[PDB]
């Protein structure tokens, strides 16, 4: 029944439970969908990804900002990149990231840890998809993990605009509390799993309409303990059967309004109006990015 | 006076049958498309595949310098339309056939300008 969706979103009364962490162990681990004839995992990954933000309500003004960390591969291209460009509006701007090098559709790459990336604009859409090798060396407790992460919960607070959104992959070794406890900071959030995948514990935490303070509080160790429980106790059944509809498929362009605001000047008609998908706050300005470089001499 | 021909040596590579770069991005799409080489978007028809223009580049592919005093890649940033029977080599099938710069096919893979 969930079959002929891109993937399963973790319900709401799994969110609401105060569950203990337990480790995972799903029915249908390791298991491998059928992809259509060619298609890579990631491609067919990240369309679903793109079917399932397809039913939220994102923000999508004209000349859309949106930056995706983690876009190399072992392939050395960029699968989700190119998902990322034919599932945005022709034009938006889309800058990629990676610790290691690739070739990319991006319109800019940089390339280093994703520490070392700065912004002077911010941003309407951050897509994530970092996954730290090292994670699989499983030598203890399963513990709140730093590293990139808490690099992604700073972005997010200091160049996400007002009313857009995010979708972070995590795991179960593979997550931070303090990102789901920022979730509390959007007007709406889950977790989602998509069915070509449903077979790992990977999901994407979504975001969706940034408001820059707390909706609601999120204690992040109970959060992930809910979904590991979610998916503990609902095995998904693996699909590719959206990916043989992609009439769909592009993002509307809403031509949703950008405004810059202080502080002050963000009421509850505002907070209103970015919780339903209808406004942007940042500056307009141009689109200036960097990567830091550490110099050394060796010699 | 000396730079390295790289479209020289992935034809005579391949005529000694070597086998085609891989991992070139295969789009989703419905197949219903325009059918054009090079779009901003995946626009092959019902006989054709779209690929991500930058995996499917030589210079891009290899690292290497594009043919152009500007740098500027043709592919990077757009979809190209592959013929099915040929992709089992984009790169090799974007660097041996041109497109025409009237109706924007792949000249004898659709463009019908005669
Ligand atoms: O698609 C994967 C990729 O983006 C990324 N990933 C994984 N590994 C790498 C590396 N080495 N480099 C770069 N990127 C990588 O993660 C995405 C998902 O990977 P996957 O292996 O499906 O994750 P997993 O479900 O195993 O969760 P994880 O946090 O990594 O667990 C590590 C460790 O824990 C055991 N384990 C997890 N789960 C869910 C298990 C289960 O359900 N049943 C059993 N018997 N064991 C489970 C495993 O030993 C995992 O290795
Ligand atoms: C499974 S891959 C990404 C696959 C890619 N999204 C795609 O679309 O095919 C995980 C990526 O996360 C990157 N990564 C992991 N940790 C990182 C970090 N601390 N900084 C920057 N990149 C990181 C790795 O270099 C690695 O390429
Ligand atoms: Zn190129
Ligand atoms: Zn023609």
């Amino acid at each position: 029944s969930q079959a002929w969706q891109p993937g399963v979103a973790m319900p709401n009364l799994y969110k609401m439970q105060r569950m203990l962490l337990e480790k995972c162990d799903l029915q249908n681990y390791g298991d491998s969908a059928t992809l259509p004839k060619g298609i890579m995992m990631n491609v067919a990954k990240y369309t679903q990804l793109c079917q399932y933000l397809n039913t939220l309500t994102l923000a999508v003004p004209y000349n859309m900002r949106v930056i995706h960390f983690g876009a190399g591969s072992d392939k050395g291209v960029a699968p989700g990149t190119a998902v990322l460009r034919q599932w945005l509006p022709t034009g938006t701007l889309l800058v990629d990231s990676d610790l290691n090098d690739f070739v990319s559709d991006a319109d800019s790459t940089l390339i280093g840890d994703c520490a070392t990336v700065h912004t002077a604009n911010k941003w309407d859409l951050i897509i994530s998809d970092m996954y730290d090798p090292k994670t699989k060396n499983v030598t203890k407790e399963n513990d709140s993990k730093e590293g990139f992460f808490t690099y992604i919960c700073g972005f997010i607070q200091q160049k996400l605009a007002l009313g857009g959104s995010v979708a972070i992959k995590i795991t179960e070794h593979s997550w931070n509390a303090d990102l789901y406890k920022l979730m509390g900071h959007f007007a709406w959030w889950t977790a989602f799993v998509t069915n070509v995948n449903a077979s790992s514990s990977e999901a994407f935490l979504i975001g969706c309409n940034y408001l820059g303070k707390p909706r609601e509080q999120i204690d992040g160790y109970v959060m992930h303990a809910n979904y590991i429980f979610w998916r503990n106790t609902n095995p998904i059944q693996l699909s590719s059967y959206s990916l043989f509809d992609m009439s769909k498929f592009p993002l509307k362009l809403r031509g949703t309004a950008v405004m810059s605001l202080k502080e002050g000047q963000i009421n509850d008609m505002i907070l209103s109006l970015l919780s339903k998908g209808r406004l942007i706050i940042r500056e307009n300005n141009r689109v200036v990015i960097s990567s830091d470089v550490l110099v050394n001499n060796e010699n | 006076a000396f730079a390295v021909d790289a479209a020289k040596a992935y034809k005579d590579y391949l005529a000694s049958g070597g086998q085609p770069i891989t991992n070139c991005v295969k789009m989703l799409c419905t197949h219903t498309g325009t059918g054009q080489a090079i779009t901003v978007t995946p626009e092959a028809n019902m006989d054709q595949e779209s690929f991500g223009g930058a995996s499917c580049c030589l210079y891009c592919r290899c690292h290497i310098d594009h043919p152009n005093p500007k740098g500027f890649c043709d592919l990077k940033g757009k979809y190209v339309q592959i013929p099915t029977t040929c992709a089992n080599d984009p790169v090799g099938f974007t660097l041996k056939n041109t497109v025409c710069t009237v109706c924007g096919m792949w000249k004898g893979y659709g463009c019908s300008c005669d």
